[PDB]
């Protein structure tokens, strides 16, 4: 799994050739603010892990 | 909430909202891993745990493909996009070996098999209740009468 | 030759580049039937091989 | 045996097997492109796997295409199934004398970033002797795969009654076009290899390797092209931008 | 080429420690990293239970009257228990409970060898107070990951109703990572340092795990260096 | 010329084949397949 | 009329994300970093009960 | 039935030369691999 | 290496002769009336009258 | 918790070009932290021997002409970046070629030292046209480890401040494709393993078997400390 500059593994991949065809474009924004949602839970976990 | 546990969820009701008519208590027996119309285990969790009121109109149990009164068709979670040496050729997807290392994306389908029986003219028919020519290990799974335990595996 | 070119037209709306070769066997065999024209063999009118 | 699943008859099963070549088919097919043969690899699973671009001969996605794969059980099936219904023979359609199969897209993005022109190239300059030691500059990460490199390509033409004839040459090339040589044999000139490969373009390309050099090149040499399509697509990485 | 050698392992905590060695050479850090981090991931020691034959209990689709959770879901909260063992390979404990409450990896028979990393575990919780629930707890010690699905041709006879067999999941690790960045030795052209990050579920060391790693590695030098 | 059948000449080579058309190659069928291949297609 | 552009980047930024959200990931087999970091996230699935 | 007629009052000899009628008596057809087949089967009717 | 037959079908062109020839020398090679001459490997007895067809002794 | 020995090992070999080294057993990703960690090692290090620099002491360009040879002295560069060369008891070297006449000049006019080992004395070099041209070139050769391009780590002899040091890039491993290949095995009874076969190819100096294991002993520096 590829991993990121702190080493988490990803756990799908999808194709990118299907983007501008399908284009699936909401699909890819969703992905951000999904990553979005998980981004604030990763502030507070780390700091709720702080106590 | 009164009395929860997984099959049944028993309500200790207030009485601004309880029944002055025999008072009244709200019992909700819950469907236990039945099977449904595609074959596939169907299930209300218990939610809400012992030792909390609720308000009218709201939740106590969930469903599959639903949690906590969210509809939750699958599961979401690390995606990238990039074409990982054909395993996303034309349609295919690659998944992490997680996923089935956690089973977290198990279904479950119950399958129901009607047995027939019950006389025919010319034999009254019965469940068996012994079984000719072979050793007593068909029985061994069986009882008195011919039906299988509850608990065991088949294939 | 005729009726090749027409129908080949319609692989043109398709793009499809199929050769003649089979459209022209087929269009054979729907002349396989003759309707005789001499009398004196066989017939003065009919439709055979 | 095979009801305690001994592993005798699993050794067995290796003989009735890996030289015993099995025919293929799918239900919805209506064309005679649509029933070939390949040879059997034991797999531990329970689908049928195949080779990816020929899902583009049956005309079969991945949306639930079951395939009913057959068993030559006579001698003669057996061989005809490598003869006229092998996947390697039938590389041409029967309406038109073109290559059947066409490099879907995963493979050609692939070699899109393999043949590519990048303004800002690391090691742009440089010079090699082989398109091997390229292997070693870029699967090993010290150059791109896009510096403008000029190599000695020796390439060969089959000018002669049969022979190969050696020319030499150097190419103002890129990193990927050398390594393409690695899988692009002699007989086939690096001026057709020395494009940005487009869908079209392989198109032809693997054309003018059956009418030039033959069947047997272009088979294996497309296997080639298979692995290392999808090779490079991987080591693409740049996949999709919000940012265009 | 000159050896390389561990500098300070960084044990930090139980959950995630760092190991590092100093002398690797150009571009090994890179090159043992991807193929340590393989070994980490199949080849390891971890704990399971495996068998949970219970009281009242036949199949893990029934609710005991007195337990919260459905019997299934308990099941899945033990394949999210964190235990280590030392001696046995195979040992079995017991839940003896009776009374409303969340009940934690400590109320369980806890065993000398038996050692769970975070006590405060709720497994599953009682809403009765006279619900007399004991089960025997059989968690062995392999590697990688094991399903009971493969383990059904032998089967071992499970005639005997009661017994639930949930998925042996030997891993210990979670999340993998090697940091690589220019080592600073005084007298050489190029070295690199690494920092290999081992995040755990919390049960096996990463000095010992490391060692293991040189053996199973050591297995996989012999036939290499005689062709 | 040829009755009952067609000569290799007349027809010639182009299949999945490049070479001369056999005696015992049924174009019959063949022929019939192939102009009904793209008939899904057809518009 | 739903998230846009700088509100799906005003939480990126929130959490611990860059602009594009196209992170830095090497390779699952090897190491090195996928030129022109690649586009990633966090997809909801969807399994059709085709099994 | 059509068929039955047809051909029935005619007895008309068709000895097999088609393929259709080679595959439902399950024979090698005159062509392909039953072409050679057939020729020592050909000169071996009504000929020899 | 093989994999395609391009070089069979030069020998004996009508593609189909091809399967009667090699499929009956396979049989005598089955039955122990003869044995393979030019070495084989592995190889079924129809794909070893392939390789006398290649080499041309056998036709 | 059970472990694997590495056995079965059919060497499917050929003189000098491959080696393909079968051999079993290989559980899922044992294919993959071996066989990449050895084209990580050939293609970024092996200790091993070549050129580093070459001066050709006639014209001090690569682009410009040295009426004598009909290909040109950059083409010549070509030739001196991949010939297989191996010192022993020296960590650099300094040779010479001193060839004149009308002829395809091969490698058999450079000096063979107790160190400098060249294996084909058959490298046909330049190919010197009319007229004898006495064309001189001092080659270096050095002691390296894996590949090391003249481009960042240069040497201030007549290059970086004069011009005349045509620098070369040293192919230090004398390997030239290297390309694992997993596939499915099997071990009678057991899912699919990966019968590792390891298709790898050496120019000359070195012969593929004791590459394997020259590597293999670098790969045991490598854990030395551990087990």
């Amino acid at each position: 799994m590829p991993y990121d500059e702190n080493g988490t593994p990803v756990d799908i991949v999808l194709n990118p050739l299907g983007v501008p065809s399908r284009m699936n474009i909401g699909q890819i924004l969703e992905t951000h603010l999904g990553m979005a949602a998980k981004g604030i839970g990763d502030k507070i976990n780390a700091m709720l892990k702080q106590q | 909430v009164q009395y929860v546990d997984a099959s049944r969820i028993v309500i200790k009701v207030n009485e601004d909202e309880m029944y002055p008519g025999e008072a009244g208590i709200d019992i909700y027996n819950l469907t236990k891993y039945t099977r449904s119309n595609q074959n596939t285990c169907i299930n209300q969790m218990p939610c809400v745990s012992l030792g909390e009121p609720v308000e009218r109109g709201d939740v106590l149990a969930d469903g599959p493909s639903t949690d906590l009164g969210e509809l939750a068709l699958g599961q979401n979670m690390r995606v990238a996009f990039m074409p990982w040496n054909g395993y996303n050729f034309e349609d295919s997807i690659l998944v992490s070996e997680r996923v089935v290392q956690e089973d977290r994306f198990t279904t479950i389908h119950i399958q129901e098999l009607a047995c027939v029986s019950r006389d025919t003219k010319l034999g009254p028919e019965e469940i068996t209740a012994d079984i000719p020519n072979v050793g007593e290990a068909a029985l061994s799974k069986l009882d008195e009468s011919g039906i299988v335990y509850i608990g065991a595996e088949v294939t | 030759r005729y009726i090749v070119n027409e129908v080949q037209d319609v692989y043109r709306l398709q793009g499809v580049k199929i050769n003649d070769k089979h459209i022209e066997v087929i269009v054979r065999q729907m002349l396989r039937k003759a309707t005789i024209v001499n009398a004196g063999s066989s017939d003065f009118l009919e439709g055979e091989q | 045996m095979v009801e305690r699943e001994e592993a005798v008859v699993w050794d067995i099963l290796d003989e009735v097997i890996r030289e015993h070549p099995v025919l293929l088919n799918r239900a919805p097919t209506l064309h005679r492109l649509g029933i070939q043969a390949f040879e059997p690899v034991l797999i531990e699973g329970k689908a049928i796997q195949l080779h990816p671009l020929v899902c583009a001969a049956y005309n079969a996605d991945f949306d639930g295409d079951q395939m009913a794969v057959h068993v030559p059980l006579t001698l003669e099936a057996q061989l005809e199934a490598r003869a006229l219904m092998m996947s390697t023979n039938n590389i041409l359609s029967p309406a038109n004398g073109e290559p059947i199969i066409v490099p879907s897209q995963d493979v050609v993005l692939g070699l899109y970033y393999m043949t590519r022109d990048c303004v800002n190239a690391k090691g742009e300059g440089m010079v090699l002797t082989g398109p091997k030691e390229a292997e070693r500059l870029y699967r090993s990460g010290l150059a791109s795969l896009h510096a403008r490199v000029k190599v000695r390509i020796t390439e060969y033409e089959k000018d002669a009654n049969g022979e190969l004839v050696a020319k030499t040459s150097l190419k103002d090339t890129t990193v990927g076009r050398a390594i393409l040589w690695m899988i692009v044999p002699k007989g086939l000139p690096y001026s057709i290899v020395n494009q940005a490969l487009g869908k079209k373009a392989i198109s032809k390309m693997l054309n003018t390797c059956y009418r030039i050099l033959g069947l047997k090149p272009t088979v294996i040499f497309a296997d080639q092209i298979m692995y290392t399509g999808f090779a490079y697509a991987a080591r693409s990485g740049a996949s999709v931008g919000i940012d265009d | 080429f000159l050896k390389p050698r561990l500098v300070d392992i960084e044990q930090v905590s139980s959950t995630h420690a760092k190991v590092t060695l100093e002398p690797l050479e150009r571009g090994f850090g890179h090159t043992l990293g991807n193929a340590l981090r393989r070994i980490l991931l199949s080849s390891m020691p971890g704990c399971a239970v495996t068998e949970v034959e219970i009281d009242g209990v036949l199949h893990e689709y029934s609710t005991k009257e007195g337990v919260q959770e459905d019997i299934l879901e308990i099941l899945l909260n033990l394949k999210g228990l964190a235990v280590r063992v030392q001696g046995k390979d195979e040992v079995i404990l017991t839940l003896n409970k009776s009374g409303i409450g969340p009940v934690t990896a400590a109320d369980i028979t806890h065993d000398g060898d038996v050692e769970i990393v975070k006590p405060q575990h709720v497994i599953c919780h009682l809403t009765d107070e006279n619900a007399s629930i004991s089960m025997r707890i059989k968690v062995q010690r392999g590697r990688g990951y094991v399903p009971a699905s493969t383990r059904i041709h032998s089967e071992e006879d499970e005639r005997p109703i009661g017994r639930l067999l949930v998925d042996a999941c030997y891993s210990p690790v979670e999340r993998i990572a090697y940091n690589v960045e220019a080592a600073r030795v005084e007298q050489r052209t190029d070295l690199d340092k690494l920092v290999i990050e081992m995040e755990t579920n919390g049960t096996i060391d990463p000095e010992e795990a490391i060692r293991r790693a040189a053996t199973i590695l050591a297995e996989q030098l012999e036939a290499f260096v005689d062709l | 010329d040829t009755d009952f059948g067609v000569c290799a000449h007349c027809y010639g080579r182009d299949l999945a084949r490049g070479h001369i058309i056999n005696k015992g190659e049924a174009i019959g069928v063949i022929a019939a397949q192939s102009i009904g291949e793209p008939g899904t297609q057809l518009t | 009329d739903g998230a846009k552009e700088a509100e799906i980047k005003e939480l990126l930024k929130l959490g611990d994300l860059p602009t594009s959200g196209q992170i830095r990931l090497y390779d699952g087999r090897t190491g090195e970093q996928f030129e022109r970091p690649v586009t990633v996230g966090y997809m909801y699935m969807l399994k059709l009960n085709h099994l | 039935t059509r068929v039955l007629t047809e051909a029935a009052v005619a007895g008309k000899r068709d000895e097999l030369r088609g393929l259709k009628e080679n595959v439902i008596v399950g024979r090698l057809i005159p062509a392909g691999t039953g072409y050679a087949y057939h020729q020592d089967r050909m000169r071996r009717r009504a000929a020899g | 290496a093989r994999v395609t037959v391009q070089d069979a079908v030069e020998k004996i062109g009508n593609r189909f002769d091809l399967v009667l020839v090699a499929a009956r020398r396979a049989r005598q090679m089955q039955v122990g009336g003869k044995d393979p001459l030019v070495p084989e490997e592995n190889d079924k007895t129809t794909v070893i009258a392939l390789r006398e067809i290649e080499e041309g002794l056998i036709n």
